[PDB]
């Protein structure tokens, strides 16, 4: 590939698992390197942010956290990452950065 | 090659003719042998080990006998023409990404279960032409189906250009938009290429694909963008390679069905077949029955192949033989 | 009377750049001359932005 | 970029009778010849039931 | 069917359960290949996007969810998928997947 | 971050405080003092005078 999607490698899973795996046993441990696993979070993310039909809260995506400071008595944090998809028929994807990339 | 058989095949490979038994000097040479009461047919072939007949034929007990051409057994090579739907759009969108998909249909078993997917992906950008999609698109495909890393050849791909309109223009792994000049491409064409072979030991076969595509955003609904077409092949693997199994094959009948098991322990079987060239076939069909009780038909085959020099020379004039021993008619080619 | 849309698809109803919307959020263009109108509302259509509101003639 | 109003605002947003529509809420009129255009974005100001886009000429 | 409509189908179900079903045994399940579960999960997706009235918050759906892993403390997940349509006067619609399909 | 929506029910940038005035009597106020990026690069701040 040249540029990257997870359009991509959700059909090239699904149709691999289709063919070739049954529901329960398409669970995918994909490893890469940490500039993969970015590129994976982009990519989920901009898959999520067209899911208008589902408002994504805090309270239980956590994007936001309450930290304690000296500045402030709701002192928050912010941020996340996306590690993980779940395509339909079982198929799972899961991430292994191994330094070696 | 493993092949079914009425009961019994055998072949026969005929290098030359020569009119008498006397001529029969080399390998390959064949003699049709028909007394003047036409009631019987056989050859007199000489062997790398001497001479042999074939099973006397009954032409009365003659089923059917034809001959066929080299290029009746040539297969045509199944080509693809995508090209991105004018309906949907006849440009390619600002930002979107083509994801191409060709499954692959008999992967390395043997069933249609068997399958395997590769892809060709283009983002497009705002400006992008449609020949430079199409010159992008087939460079990806290269670099996924025409690599050098692939265990075994997948497909050929091209690209026409409007002006030529029949010239295909091969895109390999090495090729590159500086090689690829020009501006009215049309579309990809996606070829089905010739599989490796092996004499007794790998079948000439094939690996058959058709293009899928994934559904871009237009508007704001998704929809394909391609739209696949096969077109009249070009391209035809030739007959030599099935006729060197068919001899491979069929010659265990005549001898030695040991081909190779017990290595040093072995009776080798001198080949006649050279599977660089291109032979015309000529199969006959005939029983033997039995008397008074015996009637339970025993069909047999006695098949020649010979090489054609374009215009089928060898076999008309075996043809002329046999019809003129045997009162046959088998129809020139 | 329903909401036009659901609240996942109004969330996305923001206001500022317009290089910077993607395709999943509806801009809004609050006018400079006068103090409470609209001049425009966009979505990204395919990569280029384009006016929500029918365009009127005479 | 940010969000032009609290959901809160943006809740009320709906699609319906000119005739129902009192203030905190603002109208849509959906297009029926064309499936995804607008015609006009109306909020009420004193019982009448005015427009947000300004009127653009040639 | 060319376009697949839940809402034809919804229609034809209550029809036929109205006319010929108690408001039990209103069970419909609909054999059907992997492909077919994903054109179910698409419609049923795009009609819950009309429910304007009501809100998907994904403290109960739970399409993204929290995972453990070594990149990220507040790492997420994603992904669903709807199987099942309830409609009116107890018309269920379950899905039985069928590899001969 | 369009995407996901910020709740007070997990901020609490609005809480609920014991005065004298009201029964429901509540206090705003927010600090956003960290930041975690991706890949284990969290930025925590320290505030000196001496700056």
């Amino acid at each position: 590939y040249n540029t990257f999607s997870l359009k991509l490698l959700e059909d090239a899973l699904y149709e691999l698992s289709a063919s070739k795996l049954a529901m329960d046993d398409r669970l995918f441990v994909i490893k890469t390197g940490e500039r993969g696993a970015i590129q994976f979070h982009k990519e989920v993310l901009k898959t999520v942010s067209g899911w208008t039909t589902f408002v994504l809260d805090n309270n239980s995506t956590r994007v936001v956290e309450k930290v304690q400071s000296r500045l402030h008595s709701n002192a928050l944090s912010a941020g996340f990452q996306f590690v993980e998809y779940k395509a339909p028929n079982g198929v799972r994807v899961r991430l292994d950065v191994d330094p070696f990339y | 090659m493993v092949i079914s058989i009425n009961q019994v095949r055998q072949l026969y490979v005929a290098k030359a003719l020569k009119a008498n038994t006397a001529a029969l000097t080399t390998a390959g040479d064949i003699v049709p042998k028909a007394d003047t009461a036409k009631t019987t047919l056989y050859f007199q072939s000489m062997s790398p080990a001497g001479i042999v007949a074939s099973d006397k034929i009954n032409l009365k007990h003659v089923l059917y006998a034809k001959a066929t051409p080299s290029e009746a057994l040539a297969h045509k090579l199944v080509r693809y023409s995508v090209t991105l739907d004018a309906d949907v759009s006849a440009t390619p969108v600002a930002g979107q990404n083509y994801i191409l998909r060709l499954a692959f249909r008999q992967y390395i078993g043997l069933s249609e279960e068997d399958q395997y997917f590769k892809y060709g992906e283009v983002i497009a950008r705002s400006g992008m032409t449609a020949s430079d999609f199409y010159k992008k698109m087939a460079i990806s495909l290269a670099k996924n189906l025409e690599n050098k890393t692939e265990s075994t050849p997948l497909v050929n791909i091209y690209l026409i250009s409007a002006a030529a309109a029949s010239t295909d223009v091969p895109v390999t792994s090495a090729t590159k938009e500086s090689d690829l000049t020009a501006t009215d491409y049309n579309q990809i064409i996606i070829e089905e290429t010739e599989q490796p072979w092996v004499l007794g030991m790998m079948p000439q076969a094939f690996i058959p694909f058709t293009p899928q595509f994934l559904t871009i955003t237009v508007d704001g609904e998704d929809r394909l963008w391609g739209v696949a077409t096969v077109v009249t092949p070009t391209k035809t693997v030739p007959d030599g390679h099935l006729i060197a199994d068919l001899e491979y094959f069929c010659m265990g009948a005549r001898g030695d069905i040991y081909r190779g098991m017990g290595y040093p322990n072995i009776i080798k079987t001198t080949y006649l077949v050279d599977p660089g060239a291109v032979y015309d076939v000529l199969d006959i069909h005939y029983f033997y029955t039995g008397s008074n009780e015996s009637v339970q038909k025993s069909e047999k085959t006695i098949t020649l192949v010979a090489v054609d020099d374009g215009s089928h020379t060898a076999m008309n004039a075996l043809i002329g033989a046999i019809n003129t021993a045997s009162g046959l008619t088998i129809a020139t080619l | 009377m329903k909401r036009v849309l659901n609240l996942g698809n109004l969330s996305r109803i923001v206001e500022g750049d317009p290089n910077e919307i993607t395709d999943d959020e509806i801009l809004v263009i609050k006018d400079k001359i006068i103090e409470g109108k609209i001049i425009d509302i966009q979505k990204r259509v395919d990569g280029k932005l384009v006016s929500l509101i029918t365009e009127k003639y005479t």
